[PDB]
């Protein structure tokens, strides 16, 4: 019985109750806010190609 | 002792295909230990496929992840290894951002590659969390030393 | 769903601020080997009747259940810790910074000069807190020294 | 009227935007099919005709966003 004198958590268990959650990597802030952000720019900039102000505020020719 | 013959990390075989001889061998597949053993590597073959993914970008495609599994890069490693891809990298983020769809796209993707490819950007968590990385170290200290114990009880 | 995010943040800043008034190690409370009982009476496995192949069984049995009940004191004290760092997110300070978003009026519209700024405070924070200053070598000084030893014929 | 812009626009902000895009990319298609099934109605001919008039909307302001579309004055 030998074996009943070893730690009875596995090294499975300690890996899956330590590492529990995947971890936020920094970068995903900075990618999704700038292909967001890029949508920002597109609708509403002056100088984009794809603006929304001439669909919202029309023209006066 | 079959498979028992060399140490955890000094196979020629990856870790998580050790565990796995390992795990056969000391246990029949209706115990508990066979299970979790398995479940083990599981979860390092998990850690073997993330550092693949992170070193294939530099090594190439023949990576040979096992000499990194066993003996990771130094920081002067990883330094000498942002250095030799940085023209390549420089090359690519300039041709990337000539073919953006926006100035603003362009300026993020140059902006990116600004702060990415300085390497005193690359994050260490032995330099940003010392406590956790020693902590990450006596995590398997420690299973080394309930073996050596169970080896001076017997 | 704001007032909900903004209680979670106090309340994991809660958890490091009671973590560190203990000044606890990290690893220690998610390691469920920490609150595993080394010293139960450890059931003798020839007083239990057992037959040719029940032995392992009942090993695993043993090993299972004691590591169940190290898994449900680790729950228990994330419990009484949950309950504790509650008890202090309540009476809390919420100075957060805000999300930088690009600034855009109700009638106007947004600058290049405030997105590229919001993506600087992005890429801003792609810096680690605590970094190693690795010295990357300019052009200029390998260009000064490799003259240098083109001078002595080296 | 404005109340009904604020329900429809509270219940789209609700959705994910890969629903949104397909939902409005299935309505848009499907109701380009009911009107390119329609040959020979007047209504169906200037309905793809203003769709063609659109389109040259867009483009005329890819073409120069500062100024607007082109007006032949």
């Amino acid at each position: 019985d030998r074996v009943l004198s070893l730690p009875a958590v596995s090294k499975n268990q300690v890996l899956e109750n330590v590492f529990h959650t995947a971890p936020k990597a920094p970068v995903e802030h900075l990618e999704k806010m700038v292909s967001a952000n890029s949508k920002v720019y597109d609708a509403l900039n002056l100088q984009s190609k794809r603006v929304l102000i001439w669909q919202v505020k029309p023209a006066l020719f | 002792l079959g498979p028992q013959m060399e140490a955890l990390g000094a196979s020629d075989l990856l870790l998580s295909e050790q565990i796995r001889v390992i795990t056969e061998h000391r246990y029949t597949p209706d115990r508990l230990q066979y299970k979790e053993g398995m479940k083990l590597a599981d979860k390092i073959a998990a850690q073997e496929a993330a550092l693949k993914e992170e070193l294939k970008v530099i090594y190439g495609d023949n990576v040979d992840v096992k000499h990194f599994q066993a003996s990771p890069r130094t920081p002067v490693q990883q330094l000498f290894d942002s250095l030799k891809n940085a023209a390549a990298n420089k090359e690519r983020a300039a041709k990337e951002a000539a073919a953006a769809a926006s100035p603003y796209l362009a300026y993020a993707v140059t902006k990116k590659q600004e702060v990415q490819a300085d390497p005193s950007n690359i994050p260490f968590d032995e330099v940003l969390y010392p406590q956790l990385s020693e902590e990450l170290l006596e995590l398997e200290l420690s299973d080394i030393r309930e073996d050596e114990i169970a080896l001076e009880k017997a | 769903k704001k007032q909900a995010t903004e209680n979670l943040m106090k309340l994991l800043q809660a958890y490091k601020d009671i973590g560190d008034a203990k000044s606890e190690p990290l690893l220690k409370n998610h390691n469920p080997r920490t609150f595993e009982d080394r010293d139960y009476p450890v059931p003798d496995f020839r007083t239990q009747n057992l037959k040719a192949g029940d032995v392992p069984k009942f090993f695993d049995t043993v090993i299972s259940t004691r590591a169940s009940a190290a898994i449900a004191s680790k729950d228990k004290f994330w419990a009484g810790r949950k309950t504790e760092a509650e008890a202090a997110s309540a009476k809390a300070s919420a100075a957060f910074p805000r999300v930088a978003v690009p600034e855009w009026k109700k009638g106007k519209t947004v600058s290049i000069e405030n997105l590229n700024t919001v993506t600087d405070k992005y890429a801003a924070a792609l810096v680690p807190k605590r970094k190693l200053a690795l010295p990357v070598l300019p052009e200029g000084v390998k260009k000064a020294v490799e003259d240098f030893a083109a001078s002595v014929g080296q | 009227i404005e109340a009904e812009a604020a329900s429809i626009l509270d219940r789209h902000l609700a959705k994910p935007v890969a629903q949104i895009r397909k939902e409005q990319a299935s309505a848009y298609a499907s109701l380009l099919k009911r009107a390119e099934t329609a040959k020979g109605a007047k209504w169906a001919e200037k309905y793809l005709e203003d769709v063609k008039a659109v389109q040259w909307f867009d483009a005329s302001v890819a073409e120069a966003p500062a100024s607007g579309p082109k007006v032949a004055a």
